[PDB]
């Protein structure tokens, strides 16, 4: 599960939505351990 | 959409902290203008922060959620002004500074 | 480029209004820029009145835009304002401004910001 | 992150050239499929 907001909101141009801002706990190279992670993403490879 | 506190008063030398809020804030940018008395507005920030050359380095602002921030450090008598803001639906409101 | 405003100084009580603004060393045609009008009655803050495009298309602000109609003329350079009937409500200051735009990208996808007014005329004052 | 501003990517196609490409393909359809008729191109009907 991904969490999510808009990379640049402020944007009025045809991009505008269509870059998303997400984190993530992720795996880290321990067993024990995650890490947050935020990383950007393309409208079309992510759904609610 | 916006509010705005009616007021803001500083000694000189002293930061001016012009605040308004609303809904369109989260997805719009903000800009400010300093209009001096029997002037039209002059722009001092736009796109949340950005000043347009020849505008002071005295003038800068930034933004959380709904509310911006236009903050004036080292306000000189010179800066009394009617402040204004303006986000859209298209424009906003302001306030008055005295120093 | 300056904007210089016109128009009746004084205008009755439910009777209307023509304002104008020549733009004065520049030109109506093309850029990236908006013609605007806003409204300051003297003892309030700004209220803005609409907004056109060089290709005629126009918005209003919801307050007036029953009795707004907003013209270029290309030809002159004279940007037009034409208020329905006018009351003491509308003893204000009627300003003509130039907004702003630029580009990064692509004009079709809008690429380029947003200015609000930067270039500002003086301002038609009407006493109604 | 994003360097600068975000654009939306895009492709250039010379209008002109485009043209009389199709009026080349028109042509030589008309050559054993519709020699006196209409031919309409559009864009494709739907799917992912
Ligand atoms: C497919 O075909 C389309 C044409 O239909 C073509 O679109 C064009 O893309 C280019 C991409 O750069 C657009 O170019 C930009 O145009 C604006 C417009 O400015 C005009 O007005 C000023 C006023 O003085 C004139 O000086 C200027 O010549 C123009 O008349 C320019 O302002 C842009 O300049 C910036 O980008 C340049 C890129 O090299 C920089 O060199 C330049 O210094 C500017 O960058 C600076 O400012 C940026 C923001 O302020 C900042 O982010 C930068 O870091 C830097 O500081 C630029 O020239 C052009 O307008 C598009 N035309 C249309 C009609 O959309 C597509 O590109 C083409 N596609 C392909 C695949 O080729
Ligand atoms: C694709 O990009 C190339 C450049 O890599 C464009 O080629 C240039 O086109 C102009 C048009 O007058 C010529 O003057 C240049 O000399 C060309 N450059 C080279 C290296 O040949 C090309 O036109 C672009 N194609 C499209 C469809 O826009
Ligand atoms: C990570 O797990 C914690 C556990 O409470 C949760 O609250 C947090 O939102 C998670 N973060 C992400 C980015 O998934
Ligand atoms: C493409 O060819 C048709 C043929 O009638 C013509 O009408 C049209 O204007 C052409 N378009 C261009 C870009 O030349
Ligand atoms: C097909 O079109 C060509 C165009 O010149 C014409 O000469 C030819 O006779 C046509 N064929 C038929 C069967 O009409």
């Amino acid at each position: 599960t991904l969490q999510c907001t808009n990379y640049a909101p402020k944007l009025r141009s045809m991009m505008r939505g269509e870059i998303k801002n997400c984190s993530f706990n992720m795996t880290t190279e321990l067993r024990d351990k995650k890490q947050k992670v935020y990383s950007l993403f393309y409208r079309l490879d992510v759904v609610q | 959409e916006l509010t705005q506190p009616p007021s803001v008063s500083v000694s000189p030398g002293q930061t001016a902290r012009i605040t308004c809020s609303g809904d369109a804030l989260p997805k719009q940018y903000a800009y400010w203008y300093q209009q001096k008395p029997g002037q039209a507005p002059v722009l001092v920030i736009y796109k949340d922060s950005e000043r347009p050359s020849g505008i002071p380095e005295r003038f800068s602002g930034s933004s959380s959620g709904t509310t911006v921030t236009l903050t004036i450090s080292g306000v000189q008598a010179e800066d009394e002004a009617d402040y204004y803001c303006q986000s859209a639906d298209v424009f906003g409101g302001g306030t008055k500074l005295t120093v | 480029v300056q904007l210089q405003e016109s128009g009746p100084g004084l205008v009755k009580p439910s009777q209307t209004l023509s304002l104008t603004c020549t733009v004065s060393g520049g030109s109506i045609s093309s850029g990236s820029y908006y013609w605007s009008w806003i409204r300051q009655p003297a003892g309030k803050g700004l209220e803005w009145i609409g907004r056109i495009y060089t290709s005629g298309s126009t918005n209003y602000n919801p307050s007036l835009k029953s009795r707004v109609t907003i013209s270029v003329d290309t030809s002159k350079n004279q940007f037009s304002l034409k208020l329905s009937s006018v009351t003491a409500a509308d003893t204000a200051v009627y300003y003509c401004a130039r907004e702003g735009f630029t580009i990064f990208g692509v004009v079709t996808f809008s690429e380029g910001y947003y200015y609000g007014m930067d270039v500002w005329g003086k301002g038609t004052t009407v006493t109604v | 992150d994003v360097l600068g501003h975000v654009r939306m990517a895009h492709c250039n196609i010379s209008k002109a050239t485009w043209n009389e490409t199709l009026g080349k393909v028109v042509k030589q359809l008309r050559k054993h499929f519709g020699n006196n008729t209409i031919i309409r191109f559009a864009q494709s009907s739907g799917g992912d």
